[PDB]
RNA sequence: UAUUGUGUUAGCAUGGUUUCGAGAACA
């Protein structure tokens, strides 16, 4: 008699959805699939605008610090770099502020997260020759 | 080919003056707002008078017969302002709380169990994560013969195990964990007050 | 050519109408119990016409990546084609989906 | 150009931007903020579902004019404003 | 790369002296403080006693650690747990230029 | 489709090239080569294989394409790290550096002939 | 020739008791705002970049 | 926390995805 091979049979055909240990998955995917498109369309656009004006970019940041804190804590001489701007995007997923000390987002004190400029392992890996929907801005053309 | 032949606007007679002058009837989109308490009572008076007028049904007399049965046994609010005290508030008033952490409230062993969910940040809260129950052994608790019988009678045999001889008390009438936890501790003390009599 | 962008459904008048009834019933959910309590205490069975347009049964299952009102389950909330495209795009692997088993 | 955000504890609050209509750039919400604030209602502590419900009536009664305040059960637009004020005093 | 604040070299300079170098300073400070500011016993037992000299000493340590928390430049999350700060610091540096294959 | 003539060197582009694998196995296998095919598929997924492979009782060949560095590991695996017995290893052709790739998914060609024609053949 | 920072100031200490939220700090904010508007007046590939 | 018209002629004989019906996979 195969015992391990038949595991989970009882909770497959003789169990209710509301009377089982299985949790729903559609709820998480609802807010996850939508956020992927936001980072793709607004990703390159944000970086292009930041790099549009190479010089004189740090002047705006320096003046802003004189109004919030008054005294420039990060002040440095002309012979030292001020900072490096990193293209970040806002958070759209309504995550709950859990009390997990080992979490990566529970201790977030700002509404902006870094964006990877290059990725070698695409998350939406297709199972075949099919492409990803919404990744063809230019309309198609037929030989006619 | 089909479903395309249009029709001219034939509504042009001078007789049709009462048209396009007022908002249409109530729409389902405007029903978002709730019904005021004045209108809900009006419908009850209009419907009760219609049924007695002669609008009877085969399944209407059977309902009345069942209601009359509960009257004889004495399960009706029929009598041949008020400011009462709710049972929950009454228990709060009568409760001997401890004076600081170093004072023992109870005088018998007891185990408290509760499930706490931990994991990655979930977009939604997981239900069925606010249970709290207390267990205690009757054999360890020293009591008289008359008092011991009453303990199992109030809770019944469902909350008592005949193999080991332990009693489990579960209370879950609140969504929050903190609110539910405090509720268990109040009812537990009240039970002992009536048992010793 | 170009499979649909499954995050944003197209326009559909019938699909939007179904969601409209959900909001109306939620606000009127309290009034539904009051109508049943008064009749039960008096011991008389009568109709409640006001519940016809704001009833819970007026709402039915519908496809989110769609607009058809048939062939939708409570687990996937998608039609036959909605699940096929979602599963073939590589989105259910993280959620424990092994297509090897029959 | 842009107003500051002095929230409690942190230094950023998206809720005040949405209700004020500065970030969303929604003209209908921008005019709604100046209207409710004058009436004396705590709009900053309102639900997301209720803010949009009131804003819909303001735009509907503006484009078509103040001539169709009809509501189910013979309700006037002034009753909602007064009722909401009590629940949200200033 | 007209400006000097966007070249490849300056990015690496700020990615070591502010990410990993600053993380180590906080890690040692937290451990050093615990040695010079011990408690009566276990952390769990100290909360059930509500005794003096334990609530006071613990409160002082909380402020000292908060004031000794460097602000990361590359990372904007501003994690408070020292274990997480060091774990995530290496991930950002490894993904910049450490790898050579998928 | 720029060739390697543009600026590949030992600084950062040394591990940014593609190519094709070189292997030709031959020899008897257990059962009908089922063990070899299963073992090669599991390892191939980790390396993100793109080409195909053919496995049989005796014949075993194919065309595997991917990264220049990724394919290097497979050469040693399929030459000495073989549980079964191997007589010799052959080669047909190889090429390093090429823009884009031909295949998209890894698959193994299996004999799906009907059982009725097996007796006639 | 090459050392940017002379030394470090990593010393375990708290902070001062008073808060930098007095009337003097608020008054100085208005002065730091005028310069921002004056700089934006001289339009030079900066007006559209910020807005 | 709803928001960019058409559930209409026109798919076997020009169509993208999916699939029913017949045929094939060997050295």
């Amino acid at each position: 008699a195969f015992r391990y091979r038949r595991e989970g049979q009882f909770t497959k055909f003789r169990v209710h959805f509301d009377r089982s240990g299985f949790r729903p998955y559609i709820d998480e995917l609802k807010w996850e699939i939508m956020d992927w498109h936001y980072k793709r369309a607004m990703g390159p656009q944000m970086k292009k605008t930041l790099m549009s004006y190479q010089e004189g970019s740090e002047k705006l940041q320096y003046m802003h610090d004189l109004i919030a804190l008054g005294t420039a804590k990060a002040k440095f001489p002309h012979a030292t770099k001020r900072f490096f701007f990193v293209p970040a995007l806002p958070v759209t997923i309504p995550y709950r502020r859990s009390s997990n000390p080992f979490c990566l987002l529970s201790a977030n004190k700002t509404g902006w997260l870094q964006w990877s400029p290059k990725q070698r392992v695409p998350f939406p890996q297709p199972l075949g020759k099919r492409k990803v929907g919404g990744t063809d801005p230019q309309p198609p053309v037929f030989p006619k | 080919k089909k479903k395309r032949g249009k029709k001219e606007k034939v509504i042009l007679n001078a007789e049709q003056v009462a048209t396009k002058t007022r908002l249409p009837p109530i729409r389902l989109e405007d029903r978002i707002t709730p019904e005021p308490p004045a209108t809900v009572a009006r419908n009850i008076r209009s419907q009760i008078s219609r049924a007695v007028a002669g609008w009877k049904t085969k399944r209407m007399f059977t309902y009345r017969n069942k209601y009359r049965l509960r009257r004889l046994v004495g399960m009706t609010h029929d009598i041949d302002g008020r400011t009462f005290v709710t049972p929950l508030t009454k228990l709060q008033h009568q409760a001997a709380l401890p004076r600081s952490p170093l004072h023992a409230r109870f005088d018998f062993p007891h185990t408290v169990h509760y499930d706490v969910f931990w994991g990655p940040p979930q977009v939604e809260e997981e239900p069925n994560k606010s249970g709290c129950w207390v267990s205690f052994r009757v054999a360890d608790l020293k009591l008289s013969d008359s008092q011991e019988q009453r303990l199992l009678d109030i809770l019944g045999p469902e909350r008592y195990d005949e193999q080991t001889g332990v009693v489990c008390l579960e209370a879950d009438v609140f969504p929050q964990l903190n609110h539910n936890a405090a509720y268990l501790g109040d009812i537990l003390q009240q039970l002992m007050r009536e048992v010793k009599k | 050519l170009n499979p649909p962008p499954i995050a944003f459904p197209s326009f559909n008048r019938r699909c939007q109408k179904d969601w409209l009834a959900r909001r109306a019933f939620a606000e009127n959910e309290v009034n539904g119990r009051i109508y049943k309590n008064v009749y039960q205490n008096l011991g008389f069975k009568g109709p409640i016409p006001i519940l016809n347009k704001v009833g819970q049964y007026r709402i039915r299952m519908r496809c989110i990546s769609g607009g058809y009102s048939r062939g939708i389950f409570r687990f996937t909330r998608m039609a036959r084609m909605g699940m096929l495209q979602l599963a073939r795009e590589g989105w259910l692997k993280k959620y424990g989906y092994r297509p090897g088993l029959f | 150009p842009e107003a500051p955000q002095p929230p409690a504890g942190l230094h950023w609050s998206w809720w005040e931007l949405y209700v004020k209509g500065v970030n969303p750039e929604y003209p209908p919400r921008q005019r709604m903020f100046a209207f409710l604030t004058a009436q004396g209602v705590d709009v900053l502590e309102m639900e997301i579902r209720e803010i949009e419900d009131v804003t819909r009536w303001l735009e509907m009664s503006n484009v078509y004019g103040e001539k169709f305040p009809r509501f189910p059960y013979d309700v006037t637009f002034q009753d909602k404003i007064e009722a909401l004020k009590e629940k949200y005093p200033l | 790369y007209i400006t000097s604040a966007n070249f490849s070299e300056p990015v690496e300079l700020l990615s070591l002296a502010e990410d990993l170098h600053k993380a180590e300073i906080y890690t040692q400070t937290t451990e050093k403080l615990e040695k010079q500011w011990p408690a009566a016993g276990g952390v769990a037992k100290g909360i059930q006693g509500d005794q003096f000299f334990d609530v006071m000493a613990a409160a002082v340590r909380e402020d000292l650690q908060d004031q000794s928390r460097p602000v990361l430049v590359n990372e904007l999350t501003d994690h408070e747990n020292p274990y997480c700060m060091k774990r995530e610091a290496l991930r950002r540096l490894v993904l910049h230029a450490c790898t050579r294959n998928c | 489709t720029a060739p390697r003539v543009v600026r590949d060197r030992d600084e950062t582009n040394f591990h940014e090239m593609l190519g094709k694998f070189r292997f030709d196995l031959q020899g008897s296998f257990k059962e009908n080569g089922d063990m070899l095919r299963d073992s090669l598929l599991q390892v191939g997924r980790d390396l993100f294989l793109v080409g195909w492979v053919k496995c049989r009782s005796r014949f075993a060949t194919g065309h595997i394409q991917g990264d220049v560095h990724a394919l290097s590991y497979m050469r040693r695996y399929l030459e000495k790290h073989v549980d079964e017995s191997v007589s010799s290893v052959r080669f047909y052709e190889e090429n390093f550096g090429m823009p884009l790739l031909e295949y998209e998914r890894l698959s193994a060609v299996n004999d799906f002939r009907a059982p009725g024609k097996k007796q006639q053949h | 020739i090459q050392q940017p920072v002379v030394l470090r100031v990593d010393i375990g200490l708290g902070d001062r008791e008073p808060v930098q939220d007095t009337t003097a700090f608020r008054k100085k904010q208005e002065q730091s705002r005028r310069t921002l508007q004056a700089a934006l007046d001289h339009d030079e590939r900066l007006a559209r970049y910020h807005g």
